[PDB]
């Protein structure tokens, strides 16, 4: 079955840094788009940034353009996101996503409430 | 014996068909999309489970769905909606934090492997709140859109206000013709709360639909 | 504490992994490594059924074998006759988004349902002569996936909201209700004896249902994204599956795990309907680019190609005698093919 | 009584290299209108208001091919210029049935394509199945009607000075003049039938094609453009070859009285020779879903 | 909350845990063995002559 496990979360002050790491089993690392999804307190889910099957396309949100940094290691099967300049509004649970099927560019349902293709999630304070 | 009554009841079910058929061409189907903050049910009901509208427009009628009965998850219902004429897209651009998320929908509804065939009207709704929110500049769009420090307009109360709704416009625009096969294009629309030439909109916009894909059809295009 | 309670469940997964490491000792495709290859199984169109109007989703064989019922997005029902291609019936619908249709083992009865979230029961051989409604069947929240007759007063159907059910069409309430799955519920089977059913989900798992007891008895995983179709082995004691990462694979209810993969590299669409040859060496299999394979169950390599349909194949059955098979498609044809 | 034809007044050199271009036309021509009247007729999904007048073109230029094929293979091949006094009069009224049917059906092409580029969102409402089949009737009766009575009248006159022909095949103005006595009247109506009702259909034929060009100019970039221009082009071309040295031949036979035979030789196997060959390939291969069909037909 | 779905869950994991399991060679062997006793009843897998096929 579908297993993605993230790690990384901590107490960090405001202007700290931090890195995320997600580990993935149980499927072809490299026919997949990734995605990172966050979640703040009293507020639903919301998208954060994405990488490409190889890594050539990466896009993210408009609060964190500048700032975060989305990469993957397809050799490892690994994801990890660079998190620098830490706001006080950057305080919620991380959670790696998955797109349902291969070779595709589309990505539906991704922050639904009850998606399948995701993990347990991180807790991030600041 | 029995081969002559199974004849004539075959033929009287292919009257029936053809009839069906008939009246099948005639209509065409549309499909309305959104979030519930935009106003696409007041939209529907200005010229009025799933939620059927019928309107007619120079003699010409029109079939609007509008499912509501589901539940988040719409990837595999969305399959069965890959025939219609055209995809109809409210958006309340007045809402900055959630206008990412009508961004990321379009994506998924352009690049999607049955929906790569299907043109998409799409409709900028709540003009009226963009236009007060700019005016009274307390909330401020540079912070959700840091491109938005760097763009010039290519809006009677100031150029700001068309600045802004142009800068919407073209980041929908943006990914319309990011990627394409020249198969579908994208109509936007500014519409407020109260209109009422959308049926004249969406007219004008399914009759160049259907023109373009005859002029495929005949070798012309 | 949930801490405790992810960390306990996460040892039983542990355990059941090893167990069944543990009770596997050999692999099927060695065990029939000495058996003759099938050949080059080739079939030719001999009907071809016209009259939908639009994309096909469904349609059911007879127990006569003769005749099938079809249904389209146009919102009409079908009754054809495949010996002579004469339409005995056809039913318009209330709603036009149909995902799904049944025919009733004793042949009196068709059932049909989808968007609209009501199973809609239909009497064929009414007094009078006609096809009235007799009985809608209302309580489901999700979008209706599949249907399948027990009998003439029981039926159990499928929804897209995660949950299926076990229907009493003489009174119109939910005898038993089946909760578990995680992701929509896409297909289901029933077995040769109707005492269990199997489902496949979009959350790539099936699961084994006793009908009367009302619980899931095993869980069987190994797909990497949502589940299509499923059918169960003749003898009753396996079944196949199949996914959109673009195979299928075999599960046996007994050893409890997976017994063989049938997938090739030149395939990169997924499977939309799959179905088994009456003696069960042969698998048939739909796929999105518009071509049905034929498999050696046995074997797990390809012997035969159906290349009729220019479009999606959506639906793919076989008769009791396994005379024939019939492919319909998404551009409103039905083909018999033998 | 017998007509004696002549022929291109070329074929004295024994035919040595006229023969193989023409039997290799015929057979592209057959063989064209054939795969193509087959594969329309044959599979299900092809069965709509723009291919059934693809077909009925197919039917009609292997209607003329037949129709032409045998005096012509007869006088280039066997070297035999003999035909009986009823043969001639059969040839005569199927030539001209089947010019008038080809007429007609372009006609008949050219408003189904204005209608569906023109109204797109009235069309299924103009052109279902039994209006086709209406108009399919209509073509048949108003095309072997106004035929009738030209080889009709000419077949009662009696023929009494030379018995000879000019062409490979019998046309009624060449034969009307050996009727010895009072050709005024077949002559002033083949004439009017053959100005009046069949040169307003290029007329219109080309009024349709200049709106068609007009819709589509403001449309798209230059890259649709071309390609608009590419195959309006070759469209008016093809009706041109057609309608051009066929009106020409008619007026030249009764007004050309100097001119050598070698341009009536010309004019009169130009546009019944070249029209059954030209048409598929511009009309109906250009198409994809014929394309398709042919490609995998021949893999086979 | 999630206390309920998670004690669910493990209450499923235990019900499902607790049964007896058989080899593999075993399901193999019985799959074969039907396989080669129904095979001379498979229309599809072997063709049959065109006087009794309904079909032609």
């Amino acid at each position: 079955q579908v297993q993605l496990q993230e790690s990384g979360g901590g107490l960090v002050q405001p202007g700290g840094s931090l890195r995320l790491s997600c580990a993935a089993s149980g499927f072809t690392f490299s026919n997949y788009k990734m995605n990172w999804v966050r979640q703040a307190p009293g507020k639903g889910l919301e998208w954060v940034s994405d990488i490409s099957q190889s890594g050539a396309s990466i896009s993210y949100t408009g609060s964190v353009k500048g700032r975060f940094t989305i990469s993957r290691d397809n050799a490892k099967n690994t994801l990890y996101l660079q998190m620098n300049s830490l706001k006080p509004e950057d305080t919620a649970v991380y959670y790696c996503a998955r797109c349902p099927a291969p070779f595709t560019r589309d990505c539906f349902d991704v922050t639904s409430t009850t998606y399948a293709y995701r993990g347990q999630g991180t807790q991030v304070t600041v | 014996n029995e081969e002559k009554a199974q004849r004539e009841a075959n033929k009287k079910i292919e009257k029936q068909l053809q009839k069906d058929k008939q009246v099948y061409r005639a209509t065409h189907r549309l499909l309305l999309l959104g979030a519930d903050n935009s106003g696409k049910s007041t939209i529907v009901k200005q010229m009025r489970g799933i939620f059927e509208t019928k309107f007619q427009v120079d003699k010409v009628n029109f079939h609007m769905f509008d499912v509501g009965g589901q539940r988040d998850e719409r990837r595999k219902w969305i399959q069965c909606f890959n025939d219609v004429t055209a995809i109809i897209f409210v958006v309340d651009s007045s809402d900055y934090n959630r206008l990412q998320e009508a961004l990321n929908l379009f994506k998924s509804i352009w690049n999607n492997r049955w929906l790569r065939t299907i043109s998409v009207i799409l409709f900028l709704n709540k003009q009226d709140l963009l236009a007060e929110k700019v005016l009274a500049g307390k909330s401020k769009i540079e912070d959700y859109f840091p491109e938005f420090a760097r763009y010039t307009t290519p809006p009677g109360e100031d150029p700001r206000v068309t600045r802004a709704k142009y800068f919407i416009r073209d980041e929908f625009l943006r990914i319309s013709t990011a990627s394409g096969d020249g198969r579908h294009y994208c109509y936007p629309h500014f519409t407020c709360a109260v209109d009422t030439e959308n049926a004249r909109r969406i007219f004008n916009d399914c009759r160049d639909i259907i023109q373009r894909m005859h002029l495929r059809q005949y070798e012309l295009l | 504490e949930l801490d405790q309670l992810r960390q306990e469940a996460e040892q039983l997964k542990n355990q059941i992994r090893d167990a069944r490491k543990a009770c596997a000792d050999a692999t099927l495709s060695q065990i029939t490594n000495n058996i003759d290859p099938v050949g080059r199984i080739q079939m030719r169109t001999r009907r071809t059924l016209r009259g939908h109007l639009a994309k096909i989703y469904a349609m059911h064989w007879g127990t006569d074998s003769r005749l099938l019922v079809s249904a389209s997005q146009d919102g009409k029902l079908i009754i054809w006759d495949s010996y002579t291609t004469n339409k005995v019936h056809a039913i318009p619908l209330r709603s036009s988004w149909v995902m799904t249709c049944a025919y009733a083992p004793s042949g009196n009865y068709v059932a049909c349902g989808g968007l609209d979230n009501i199973c809609s029961i239909y009497n064929l051989k009414t007094r009078e002569g006609n096809v009235r409604v007799s009985r809608e069947l209302a309580g489901h929240t999700g979008y209706l996936s599949c249907c399948r007759f027990l009998d003439d007063n029981q039926i159990v159907t499928s929804s897209g909201d995660t949950t299926c059910a076990l229907w009493d069409i003489e009174t119109g309430q939910q005898t038993t209700t089946f909760t578990g799955h995680t992701g929509d519920v896409m297909s289901l089977s029933l077995a040769p004896d109707t005492r269990l059913f199997v489902s496949g989900a979009c959350d790539a798992s099936a699961k084994l249902w006793d009908v009367r007891e009302g619980m899931c008895r095993q869980t069987f995983t190994g797909h990497e994204s949502d589940i299509n179709a499923i059918c169960f082995f003749p003898n009753g004691n396996a079944f196949a599956t199949g996914s959109d990462d673009a195979t299928c694979r075999l599960f046996d209810l007994r050893a409890d795990q997976e017994l063989m993969t049938y997938s090739h590299d030149n395939i990169i669409c997924g499977i939309t309907s799959v179905s088994f040859s009456k003696s069960g060496r042969l698998l048939l299999a739909g796929y999105d680019d518009f071509n049905c394979n034929v498999w050696d169950a046995l074997k797990a390599d390809r012997a035969g190609v159906l290349a009729g349909h220019d479009n999606r194949v959506s639906c793919l059955g076989v008769t009791d005698d396994g005379m024939a098979v019939a492919t319909g498609s998404w551009d409103s044809f039905l083909k018999i093919w033998n | 009584a017998t007509f004696l034809l002549t022929g291109i007044p070329g074929l004295e050199a024994a035919h040595i290299w006229i023969s193989i271009p023409f039997c290799f036309m015929y057979l592209i021509a057959i063989l064209g209108n054939g795969t193509i009247l087959f594969i329309i007729r044959t599979e299900p999904s092809l069965h709509e208001p723009m291919y059934y007048f693809l077909s009925m073109l197919a039917a009609t230029d292997l209607g003329l091919s037949l129709s032409t094929l045998p005096t012509v293979l007869g006088i280039f091949w066997f070297n035999a210029r003999e035909i009986s006094f009823n043969a001639c009069f059969a040839q005569m009224f199927f030539i001209h049935g089947f010019s008038f049917m080809e007429s007609s059906v372009l006609l008949a092409m050219a408003f189904d394509r204005f209608v569906a580029i023109c109204n797109p969102l009235r069309y299924a409402s103009i052109l279902t199945n039994t209006r086709v089949a209406k108009i399919g009737l209509a073509i048949l009766t108003r095309s072997f009607l106004l035929i009738l009575p030209l080889p009709f009248l000419l077949k009662r006159l009696p023929y009494c000075h030379s018995n000879v022909l000019s062409h490979s095949y019998c046309l009624h103005q060449d034969v009307m003049k050996l009727a010895c006595a009072d050709i005024r009247f077949n002559s002033i109506y083949g004439l009017f039938v053959v100005l009046s009702t069949m040169g307003l259909d290029s007329l219109l034929i080309l009024f349709s094609y200049i709106l068609i060009l007009k819709t589509v100019l403001g449309i798209a970039s230059r890259e649709e453009r071309l390609k608009a221009l590419n195959t309006c082009v070759s469209h008016i071309c093809a009706v041109l070859v057609f309608y051009v040295p066929m009106i020409g031949l008619s007026l030249v036979h009764r007004f050309g009285k100097h001119v050598p035979p070698v341009v009536h030789v010309l004019m009169a196997n130009v546009y019944l020779l070249v029209p059954p060959v030209m048409n598929p390939i511009i009309y109906s291969v250009k198409t994809k879903q014929i394309r398709k069909r042919i490609l995998r037909l021949f893999s086979l | 909350a999630s206390i309920a779905q998670a004690r669910k869950l493990v209450e499923q994991l235990k019900m499902e845990a607790n049964i007896d399991r058989i080899k593999v060679s075993k399901a193999a062997a019985d799959l074969m063995a039907y396989c080669e006793a129904h095979a001379k009843e498979d229309p599809l897998l072997t063709p049959v002559p065109a006087s009794e096929n309904p079909f032609r």
